[PDB]
C-alpha cells in the first residue's frame, strides 16, 4: 500500500474489499460505511532494494555544519566551484561508498556516479 | 572437481550450480496484488501484449513480480526456468505467466483461482520456493589451487586445479552433485562428517582440524600427542566432548 | 641516513597516492566488486593490502641501509633477540592500527577524531601511522596506538585465562592414560584406546627428522642410484669398488639376489607413494642413520681410494638379519607376529634406503669391521629408542 | 521434462552399482562386470520403452564357498528388493516379508525411495533369525568407502575374535565401540557383539591395525 | 555520551535519604506509640541520631 | 569519545583492564542545574508548545529537547542556537550545561543535568580584518593572566581585578565542551592551523628532514582548538 485510505466521516481507515455484483474493488470504513468506487489498482507494493537516490532530509541548514566537508565539484545547473558532499546514509554493507554533493547556492543535489 | 576436468573454468562455473540461488527475493525488487476482475483483460497497457500471445478459471486478483539485471549472470538469465519452478512448487490453480526475455520490463504474473489468501501465498513464495540448487548454502566461492600431482616421468610437479569453497554445510546433498569428486570431498566440520561417514572417517576429520589449529604459532607438535587425543575423544562410537557432559558420563571411579 | 628517509617518504606517498586513487575509483562506481564480497569489504581489504605492502617494503629499504656494525641488526643476525618488524617499526615506519581486525572504526557520527572531518576515508583519518617511533608520533596517531595497545592486553587477559581453563580440563581428561608392559596404552579401567603407543611404539625423545630418497626423485634417477645388474652394462658395478671385481660379473646368485632386492625397492617406493600422496620426504624417524654412517666414516678411517672388502651376499645378508632383529613387541602368536611386523614398516623402508647395495658400495665406501659396527649401533639404537612402559 | 528423467536414471543408476559393490564387500557372489555397467545397455537392460525407471531390479546372492563360507559357514542368501511406490507404507513390507518367509532367505535388503513410517520401522524387527536391512537411495547415491577418509574395514569371524581375546587378554567391554547406525556398520551388515579389523595409514608407521566392536 | 560519574553527590544523597526515610518511619512509630500521653520529641531522636550516625559510618 | 576525557594507557592491568579508569588533566564533571530559566528563556524567544503542535502543515520543524524530555517544536532553530550560545557565552547560561543541534535529524537537546565530563576549549570565530577564522584570545588576554600570576608573588595594588579563568570563561574565549558536544564540532589540534586557508598552497618549501610529518589545514570551518 503506497498510500493508506482514510475515511472522509471520523477517522479511521478503509479496508479493502470487493463488491462482486458489481466486479469492482470498493473501500470501506468500519464505524460509517463511506461507500465509494475505490478507483485505484494499487493494493499492495513490497519493496526489496533502497530507493535510488536516498539522500537525507536535506534541510536548508546543511551548509551550516561545520563538519560536511566542502569540495570544488562543478555544479551542473548553477556552474558553482563549491559544494558539500557526503555518502549514502543507508545504514548496511550493501550501499555503495557513491557521494551525494549538495551545492549550497541553489539547493541543488547531484551524484558522483559517472558510471 | 572431478580429475578430468581438473583446470577447467567453464567446467567450475558450471558446476558452481549449486549454491541455494534462494527464491525470486534475490533477484526481485518488488511485488505487487494489482487488482483486476477482468481474466483476459488487464489495466496496465504493458501487460498485454503477453496476453495477447496467451490469448473455476477467473481470477479477480493479479500478482506481478519485477526482477533486475542480477538474474543475467547470478541466474543466468533464466526467463522461462524460474516460471516452470513455480509452477512446478505451486501447480494447483496457479496462473502464472512469464515473459520470454522479450521485453526490457520483465513481468512474472501470477494468478490464483478458488485479499488475504494473495498475501500469505506471496509469503510463502517469497522465502521457501527454491529455484535452483542445495540448501544451507549461501556462498560459493572459486579458489585456484595447486596440487603436487606425481608427472609422468616420475618427477612430482605442481598442477594448478579448481577449487570450490563453501560457507554451508549440506555434504550430504553436495556429494550426490554431478560433475565433483566424492572421493576428496572435505568439510572443516567434523560434527557432520560421521553421519555420512564412519567414525574412523570422524577420528581423521577431528585430528586433521586440530593439526591445522595448531599450524600458524609455527609451534611443531608430534603425531602421537594429538593421535592419543583424538582417540580418547572418539574411543566410543561417538564424538565425546572434553567438559562435563563428554568423558565425565563414564564408568571409571566416582572419586577420580 | 637522507637518501634512505627520502626513499621510505616516496614509497609512502606513492601508496598514499595509490590509495586515493582507489578511494576515487570506487567513489565514482566505477569499482567492480569480487565474488563472494561487498564493495566495502573488497575496498577495505585493497585499502589494507596497500598500507601492509607500503610498510614492508619501507622495513626492508631501512633493513637493507644498516650497516653491519649496526648493534640492533647485529642482534638480529644472531637471533637472542629483535625481528625486522622492529627495525621496521623504530626506523622506517608504524604499520596501520587495527582494531578487531579492522581499521578504527567510525566512535562518532561517521567520523573517527573531532579533528577530522565527516565522511574521511583516508588512511591517515582511519588509523594509519606514517611515522617512526624516532621521528615521533602526532597525537591521532598516538591515540590510534594506545587504542591498539588497549586492545592487545585485553585479547592477553582473556586469552591466559581460557587457555588456562582448557589446559585443567585436558589433563583433567587424559590423567589417567598408562602404557603398559604389552605395549598398548589403556586408561584406569582398563579399555584399550591404542593397540601400541603411537603407531610405533617409539619414545617421542628419541625421534629425528630424516629424509625418505626412495619417495622422491624420478624413475631414470631412481633406477641410477639403486639398479645394479651384473649381466648387463647398463647399470654395471665398477670392479675397483671392491676387492671381488671381475670376478662377481656372470654369476647368477647375485643377480637373483639383486634383482629381488630393486623389486623390494620398488615396492617401497609404491607404497610409500600411496602413504604420502603430496611426495613429502622429511618425516620424523626414531634413529639416524645417516650420523651412525658418518661416525662409522669417520672412525675406521676410509681410504677411499683402497677397494672394499664387503660382498654383495654380506651386505643382503646383514641387511636382511637387521631387519629380522627388530623387536619392539617380542611375541609367540601369530597376531602379535603380524603387529610387529607392520609397526616397523617405515622404518624398514628407510632402512632399505640407506643401505642399499649401491650405495654403499659406491657412496658410503665401508670395511665389513665397520659394516657390522653400523649394524650394531643401528640395532642398539633401535632397541633403546623403544617407549619404556609404565609412562604417563 | 528429460532433465528430471535423465537425473532419476542417473541416480538409479549410481545406486544399483552402490547396491552391487556393498554385496560384493559383503562376501557374496557379484561379477566385476556386473559392477561396472555401461548406462546406455543398463536403460536397454531397464527401465521401459517410453525411458521410465523400472523397480522391477532384484537380485539373489550365492554366498562363494571359496573364502565366504569357509570364514562364516552360518551364511545364507540375501535378497535386495526395490521398491516401486514413492512412500513406503506398512502393506507394501508386509507383501516383502511374506515372500522373503516364502522363499525363506536369510538377508532381505529394501531400499525405499523418500521416506519410511514409524510403524513401518516397527515392522522391521520380527523376522528371527532372519535380518532385513532398509537403506536410502539418497545415501546409496555416493560410496561412503571409497572416500580417502574411509580406511578398509574387515569383518573378523567368531574364532578369529577369540583369538584376538585370548592374545591380547581383554573382555569384550575393553575394546573401542562403533554404534551399530554407523553408515560403515550399515554397509558391512555388523550384528551386535560382532569384532570388526580397521586397517590404516599412518604417517609414523607403514601400517597399522585396529579393532572396533559393534554395540 | 550517554554515561554519567556518580562522585559524592547523588551517593550521599541516596544514603541520606534511605536514612531520613528510616527516621520518618521511627519518629512515625514513636507518634503513635504516643497518643495516648504527652509528646516530647528531645529522647525521640536520639535513635534518630545513631542511626544517622552509624549507617553513614 | 575518551578523547581527552580519560587518559589512555593508564588503567590497571589485568582483570580490571579498560574498567577502571583515570580523569584526564583539564576535565571536569557537572554539579547539576535547574532547567527551569533555560525552559523560560525558550519559550520567551518563541518556541510552539508541544499542546498544540500537529506534525502535518510542519515538516521543517525541529523537535526540542530539555534534559531528556520533549517541550515543543520550532521553526527557525538556527537563530535559537546562536542566542542559546550568545547566553551560554555572555554567563547568563551556566557554562556547565551542554546544547547539542543534530542539522540532519531536527532535533536539539538540551543539558543540565549531572554527572557529565567536559573539557575547556578554544573558541575560533571569524575575523573580518584578518580575512580569516582567528582564534578569539589575543596576546593582550595573555599578558593581563601573566601579570596577574606574577602579581601574587610579590603583592601589589589592585592591578587588572586579578584577571583569572572566570573572566575568560566570562568574555566567551573559553568554553567548556562535553562528548555529547563534540559530534557537532570541528577541532584544530594546533592554534598553527587556523592560518590562511590557502597557506602558499602549489608552493614547494623546505622542511627538516628529522621532524615530524603532519597533514592538518585541511578544513575551513573550525569552530574551536585545543588549548594543548
Ligand atoms: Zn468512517
Ligand atoms: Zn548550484
Amino acid at each position: 500500500m503506497t498510500t493508506f485510505r482514510f475515511c472522509r466521516d471520523c477517522n479511521n481507515m478503509l479496508y479493502p474489499r470487493e463488491d462482486k455484483e458489481n466486479n469492482r474493488l470498493l473501500f470501506e470504513c468500519r464505524t460509517c460505511s463511506y461507500v465509494e468506487e475505490a478507483g485505484s489498482p494499487l493494493v499492495y507494493r513490497h519493496e526489496l532494494i533502497t530507493n535510488i537516490g536516498e539522500t537525507a532530509g536535506v534541510v536548508q541548514d546543511i551548509g551550516s555544519d561545520p563538519t560536511l566537508p566542502r569540495s570544488d565539484r562543478e555544479c551542473p545547473k548553477c556552474h558553482s566551484r563549491e559544494n558539500v558532499f557526503f555518502q549514502s546514509q543507508q545504514r548496511r554493507k550493501d550501499t555503495s561508498m557513491v557521494l551525494f554533493f549538495v551545492c549550497l547556492s541553489c539547493s541543488h543535489i547531484f551524484t558522483s556516479d559517472q558510471k | 572437481l572431478e580429475p578430468g576436468h581438473a583446470a577447467d573454468q567453464e567446467q567450475a562455473k558450471l558446476i558452481r550450480s549449486a549454491i541455494e540461488h534462494t527464491t525470486l527475493k534475490s533477484v526481485t525488487i518488488a511485488s505487487e496484488i494489482y487488482y483486476d476482475p477482468d481474466p483476459r483483460s488487464t489495466v496496465i497497457p504493458e501487460d498485454e501484449e503477453i496476453i495477447q500471445l496467451h490469448f473455476d478459471q477467473q481470477s479477480p486478483w493479479l500478482l506481478r513480480l519485477e526482477l533486475d539485471r542480477a538474474a543475467m549472470n547470478d541466474k543466468d538469465l533464466t526467463m522461462g526456468q524460474v516460471g516452470e519452478r513455480i509452477k512446478q512448487t505451486f501447480k494447483n490453480d496457479l496462473f502464472v505467466i512469464w515473459s520470454e526475455d522479450n521485453d526490457e520490463k520483465l513481468i512474472i504474473r501470477c494468478r490464483v483461482v478458488r485479499d488475504h489468501m494473495l498475501k500469505k501465498i506471496e509469503n510463502t513464495m517469497l522465502e521457501n520456493i527454491t529455484l535452483r540448487g542445495v540448501e544451507n548454502i549461501e556462498r560459493v566461492v572459486m579458489m585456484k589451487y595447486d596440487r603436487k600431482v606425481p608427472s609422468p616421468t616420475g618427477e612430482y610437479v605442481k598442477e594448478p586445479e579448481w577449487v570450490l569453497e563453501t560457507d554451508g554445510v549440506n555434504l550430504s546433498e553436495v556429494m550426490t552433485v554431478p560433475g565433483i569428486d566424492p572421493t576428496r570431498i572435505y568439510t572443516n566440520s567434523f560434527i557432520d562428517i560421521m553421519e555420512v561417514l564412519g567414525i574412523e572417517a570422524g577420528r581423521a576429520a577431528l585430528y586433521k582440524e586440530v593439526y591445522n589449529v595448531i599450524a600458524s604459532d609455527g609451534s611443531y607438535v608430534n603425531y602421537r600427542h594429538m593421535a592419543l587425543l583424538v582417540d580418547v575423544m572418539t574411543t566410543q562410537g561417538g564424538l565425546t566432548s572434553v567438559t562435563r557432559h563428554g568423558f565425565n558420563r563414564s564408568n571409571t571411579g566416582a572419586l577420580m | 641516513d637522507g637518501p634512505t628517509m627520502r626513499e621510505i617518504t616516496e614509497t609512502i606517498a606513492e601508496a598514499k597516492k595509490k590509495v586515493l586513487d582507489v578511494t576515487k575509483e570506487a567513489q565514482a562506481n566505477l569499482l567492480t566488486a569480487k565474488h563472494g564480497m561487498t564493495l566495502r569489504e573488497s575496498f577495505e581489504d585493497n585499502v589494507v593490502r596497500f598500507l601492509n605492502e607500503a610498510r614492508d617494503k619501507a622495513g626492508r629499504l631501512a633493513e637493507v641501509n644498516l650497516k653491519d656494525l649496526n648493534n640492533v641488526k647485529q642482534m638480529v643476525m644472531a637471533g637472542s633477540k629483535g625481528s625486522f618488524i622492529n627495525i621496521a617499526q623504530m626506523s622506517a615506519c608504524v604499520g596501520q592500527q587495527s582494531v578487531e581486525g579492522k581499521r578504527i572504526a567510525f566512535g562518532f557520527v561517521d567520523r573517527t577524531l573531532p579533528h577530522f572531518s565527516k565522511d574521511d576515508y583516508s588512511p591517515e583519518s582511519k588509523g594509519f601511522v606514517e611515522n617512526s617511533y624516532l621521528r615521533g608520533l602526532t597525537p591521532q596517531e598516538f591515540f590510534f596506538h594506545a587504542m591498539g595497545g588497549r586492545e592487545g592486553l585485553i585479547d592477553t587477559a582473556v586469552k591466559t585465562a581460557e587457555t588456562g581453563y582448557i589446559q585443567r580440563r585436558l589433563v583433567k581428561a587424559l590423567e589417567d592414560i598408562m602404557v603398559h608392559y604389552d605395549n598398548t596404552t589403556r586408561n584406569s579401567l582398563g579399555n584399550v584406546i591404542q593397540f601400541i603407543y603411537g603407531e610405533d611404539g617409539m619414545d617421542a625423545a628419541h625421534i629425528e627428522k630424516q629424509s625418505l630418497d626412495t619417495i622422491g626423485g624420478s624413475d631414470a634417477a631412481f633406477e641410477k642410484r639403486y639398479r645394479v645388474d651384473l649381466l648387463n652394462t647398463d647399470h654395471t658395478l665398477d670392479p675397483s669398488l671392491l676387492e671381488s671385481g671381475s670376478e662377481i660379473l656372470g654369476d647368477l646368485k647375485l643377480q637373483v639376489l639383486l634383482d629381488e632386492e630393486y623389486k623390494q625397492l620398488v615396492k617401497d617406493r609404491k607404497f610409500l607413494r600411496e602413504v604420502f600422496v603430496d611426495g613429502e620426504a622429511n618425516w620424523p624417524l626414531p634413529v639416524n642413520i645417516r650420523r651412525i654412517i658418518q661416525n662409522a666414516q669417520q672412525t675406521f678411517h676410509i681410504d677411499h681410494t683402497k677397494p672394499s672388502d664387503l660382498t654383495i651376499k654380506d651386505i643382503v645378508l646383514g641387511v636382511k638379519d637387521l631387519q629380522e632383529n627388530l623387536l619392539v613387541l617380542r611375541g609367540k602368536n601369530e597376531i602379535i607376529q603380524n603387529a610387529q611386523r607392520d609397526a616397523v614398516t617405515l622404518f624398514c623402508c628407510l632402512l632399505r634406503s640407506r643401505l642399499a647395495t649401491r650405495r654403499v658400495l659406491q657412496e658410503y665406501r665401508l670395511t665389513k669391521q665397520a659394516f657390522d659396527w653400523v649394524l650394531s649401533n643401528i640395532e642398539a639404537q633401535f632397541l633403546r629408542s623403544v617407549v619404556h612402559p609404565g609412562e604417563m | 521434462m528429460d532433465q528430471e528423467n535423465e537425473r532419476n536414471i542417473s541416480r538409479l543408476w549410481r545406486a544399483f552399482r552402490t547396491v552391487k559393490e556393498m554385496v560384493k564387500d559383503r562376501g557374496y557372489f557379484i561379477t566385476q562386470e556386473e559392477v561396472e555397467l555401461p548406462l546406455e545397455d543398463f536403460k536397454a537392460k531397464y527401465c521401459d520403452s517410453m525411458g521410465r525407471p523400472q523397480r522391477k531390479m532384484m537380485s539373489f546372492q550365492a554366498n562363494p564357498t571359496e573364502e565366504s563360507i569357509s570364514k562364516f559357514p552360518d551364511m545364507g542368501s540375501l535378497w535386495v528388493e526395490f521398491c516401486d511406490e514413492p512412500s513406503v507404507g506398512v502393506k507394501t513390507m508386509k507383501t516383502f516379508v511374506i515372500h522373503i518367509q516364502e522363499k525363506n532367505f536369510q538377508t532381505g535388503i529394501f531400499v525405499y525411495q523418500n521416506n519410511i513410517t514409524p510403524s513401518a520401522m516397527k515392522l522391521v524387527p520380527s523376522i528371527p533369525p532372519a535380518t532385513i536391512e532398509t537403506f536410502n537411495e539418497a545415501a546409496l547415491v555416493v560410496n561412503i568407502t571409497h572416500h580417502e577418509l574411509v580406511p578398509k574395514h574387515i569383518r573378523l569371524s567368531s574364532d578369529e575374535k577369540r583369538e584376538l581375546l585370548k592374545r591380547y587378554r581383554l573382555k569384550e567391554s575393553q575394546l573401542p565401540r562403533i554404534q551399530r547406525a554407523d553408515p560403515v556398520a550399515l554397509y558391512l551388515g555388523l550384528k551386535r557383539g560382532e569384532v570388526v579389523k580397521i586397517i590404516r595409514k599412518s604417517e609414523t608407521s607403514g601400517r597399522y591395525a585396529s579393532y572396533r566392536i559393534c554395540m | 555520551g550517554k554515561k554519567r560519574l556518580d562522585l559524592a553527590g547523588p551517593l550521599l544523597a541516596q544514603l541520606f535519604k534511605t536514612l531520613f526515610k528510616k527516621l520518618t518511619k521511627d519518629i512515625f512509630r514513636y507518634m503513635q506509640r504516643t497518643v495516648e500521653e504527652a509528646h516530647d520529641f528531645n529522647m525521640k531522636l536520639a535513635i534518630n541520631a545513631k542511626t544517622i550516625t552509624s549507617g553513614l559510618k | 569519545t575518551h578523547w581527552g576525557l580519560v587518559c589512555p594507557a593508564e588503567t590497571p592491568e589485568g582483570q580490571a583492564c579498560g574498567l577502571v579508569k583515570n580523569l584526564s588533566l583539564m576535565s571536569c564533571i557537572s554539579v547539576g542545574t535547574d532547567p527551569m530559566p533555560i525552559i523560560t528563556f525558550l519559550s520567551e524567544w518563541g518556541m510552539e508548545p508541544l499542546e498544540d503542535y500537529v506534525p502535518h502543515q510542519s515538516p521543517d520543524a525541529t523537535r526540542v529537547f530539555v534534559n531528556g524530555v520533549w517541550h515543543g517544536v520550532h521553526r527557525n532553530p538556527a537563530r535559537l542556537m546562536e542566542t542559546l550560545r550568545t547566553l551560554r557565552r555572555k554567563g547568563d547560561i551556566n557554562p556547565e550545561v551542554s546544547m547539542i543541534r543534530d542539522i540532519r535529524e531536527k532535533e536539539l537537546k538540551i543539558f543540565t543535568d549531572a554527572g557529565r565530563v567536559y573539557r575547556p576549549l578554544f573558541i575560533v570565530e571569524d575575523d573580518e580584518s584578518l580575512g580569516h577564522k582567528e582564534l578569539k584570545v589575543r596576546k593582550g588576554h595573555i599578558a593581563k593572566l601573566m601579570a596577574t600570576e606574577y602579581q601574587d608573588i610579590e603583592g601589589g595594588f589592585e592591578d587588572v581585578e586579578e584577571y583569572t579563568w572566570s573572566s575568560l570563561l566570562n568574555e566567551g574565549l573559553v568554553e567548556y565542551i562535553d562528548a555529547e558536544e563534540e559530534e557537532s564540532i570541528l577541532i584544530a589540534m594546533q592554534p598553527e592551523d587556523l592560518e590562511p586557508a590557502e597557506a602558499n598552497e602549489e608552493n614547494d618549501l623546505d622542511v627538516d628532514p628529522a621532524k615530524r610529518i603532519r597533514v592538518s589545514h585541511h578544513a575551513t570551518t573550525f569552530t574551536h582548538c585545543e588549548i594543548h
